[PDB]
């Protein structure tokens, strides 16, 4: 089966470094295109950032580009996210998405469950 | 361990998602190697060891 989770989610006071991860089943995580989306209370789901496939080019949005730093880890067949000092303002709840993996079957977008993380 | 195979003369990679194939490098030991296929995979740069 195909099914997203993450973790790492904790609330953080502004200063330290939260390092996210996730975890994908069913398809290897370098032949697909992998997705974080932040969502926040009244306010729908922000691309934040993405990672290319075949080539492993890093897709930022210029609303946290130059801070966020993506990997992808097939050894684990995981995404690792890392922060670096982000804003109170940067709170919000962090999905993951991979579109259109190898395996085409009727679900085309798997998402994560939703980790929350506070910045104050 | 396919640089072993001396008597080789079709190499069929398609679809192995083959990223680096600097491994050509190695192929100069097969003398009947003749149809080299590496269709539909992602290969940026065709190594200089072609020659």
């Amino acid at each position: 089966q195909v099914q997203l989770v993450e973790s790492g989610g904790g609330l953080v006071q502004a200063g330290g470094s939260l390092r996210l991860s996730c975890a994908a089943s069913g398809f290897p995580v370098m032949n697909a295109g992998m997705y974080w989306y932040r969502q926040a209370p009244g306010k729908e789901r922000e691309w934040v950032a993405a990672i290319e496939s075949e080539g492993t080019s890093t897709y930022y949005a210029d609303s946290v580009k130059g801070r966020f730093t993506i990997s992808r880890d097939n050894a684990k067949n995981t995404v690792y996210l890392q922060m670096n000092s982000l804003k109170p303002e940067d709170t919000a709840v962090y999905y993951c998405n991979v579109k259109d993996v190898g395996d085409n079957h009727f679900p085309y977008d798997y998402w994560g469950q939703g980790t929350q993380v506070t910045v104050s | 361990s396919i640089f072993s195979l001396h008597n080789l003369q079709e190499i069929d990679l398609k679809d192995n998602n083959l990223k680096t194939i600097e491994e050509i490098i190695s192929f100069q030991h097969l003398h009947r190697l003749t149809c080299l296929k590496l269709w539909y995979n992602h290969i940026a740069y065709i190594p200089i060891q072609i020659g």
